[PDB]
């Protein structure tokens, strides 16, 4: 059994159970992960959860891996789902709605230069990865995203490529569409429509 | 260093 954890940082004892019982930390949510564990509410929109809830992948809360210490086996991480009523509320999802998202597959996008210079690091890998992940392409240059077949992402102000797409004509969007289309498994575009 | 928020 494979998993992930984010948001939470594992103890030596529970790395020592880990190896133990057939259990086994991967670096990387992906589609042979069987769950990931999440740190304490409130829940943290990461690359990982967001990776997990794309692939249909159980989220569980830490204290799975301390009960499973103290009762010596490993117990059914069913009993242990996450749960974050607030963040359902705040971003408008289901936890319970476990299964591999369908929203991007086949779709094509776009990521703005200001996007692409302006999340150095983590965050904008973290966003390839996902779409990637989530079956969508990315397109090759601005030239190709001047389509209607293409889902522009810009930053809603100075952002040049956006304004230049807006003045085609063409919608671009807020970066915030592909996180809370994942958790959604639907795309809202108007929500994020940039005007 | 703190996994990023998207």
């Amino acid at each position: 059994t494979n998993l992930v954890t984010s948001s939470f940082n594992l103890t030596k004892p529970m790395k020592s159970f880990i190896r133990r019982n057939g259990l086994r930390v991967q670096e990387s949510v992906t589609d042979e992960t069987d769950f990931v564990i999440l740190g304490s509410p409130p829940l943290r929109r990461t690359h990982k959860f967001l990776l997990a809830t794309s692939l249909g992948i159980p989220l569980v809360s830490s204290q799975y891996l301390t009960d499973c210490i103290k009762s010596g086996k490993v117990l059914d991480f069913r009993s242990y789902k996450y749960k974050d009523e607030e963040a359902e509320a705040k971003w408008g999802f289901r936890l319970d709605d476990i299964h591999r998202r369908t929203c991007f597959n086949g779709k094509r996008l776009y990521i703005t230069k200001a996007i692409r210079d302006s999340m150095v690091g983590d965050s904008i890998h973290g966003l390839y990865s996902i779409l990637e992940t989530s079956g969508a392409e990315i397109v090759g240059d601005i030239k190709r995203a001047q389509e209607k077949d293409t889902i522009i992402l810009a930053q809603p102000d100075n952002d040049q490529e956006g304004r230049n797409m807006s003045a085609t004509g063409l919608n671009v969007y807020k970066i915030e569409l592909v996180a809370l289309s994942i958790l959604r498994d639907r795309i809202d575009f108007d929500e994020f429509l940039i005007d | 260093k703190p996994s990023q928020e998207l």
